[PDB]
């Protein structure tokens, strides 16, 4: 899957599934 | 309480369930509703995969909370 | 201490706070500084978010902290 992913914008640390921050929507940058 | 569930591409669904609704019984209901096997079903809340035993008050899963539908194959 | 808020707008205010401090004292403190009622508030913070009833000392919040502020989505 991955590790965890930071949020470019809030931080947040989302799931590796996630294509978007699970907060704000924030598309993952990779 | 009505919860949402997100696919990855933000469609959205809306579940009835209670608080001490298991992880299981809410991907059963999404198999009802949409005919999606369990087995095939991942579930993310607040960064994490949920975990089948556990219920929604275990994950502080509240009303209009919104988790996250993953396709597992 | 001070602590910084990014805001909606990419702006940063500094709030003085103490580590006893509640995350909801914090959003009453911001919703004062940008108008945002807290119940539309969610407060992230190295990757964390900041539930209601914590502390800031809860979270290892210090001085010269950044919480990122995040209008609450509309579900779904
Ligand atoms: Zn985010």
């Amino acid at each position: 899957e991955g590790a965890q992913w930071n949020c470019t914008a809030c931080t947040f640390l989302n799931h590796p599934a996630l294509i978007r921050c699970e907060q704000c929507e924030m598309p993952r940058h990779f | 309480m009505q919860i949402f569930v997100k696919t990855l591409t933000g469609k959205t669904i809306t579940l009835e369930v209670e608080p001490s609704d298991t992880i299981e019984n809410v991907k059963a209901k999404i198999q009802d509703k949409e005919g999606i096997p369990p087995d095939q079903q991942r579930l993310i809340f607040a960064g994490k995969q949920l975990e089948d035993g556990r219920t929604l008050s275990d994950y502080n899963i509240q009303k209009e909370s919104t988790l996250h539908l993953v396709l597992r194959l």
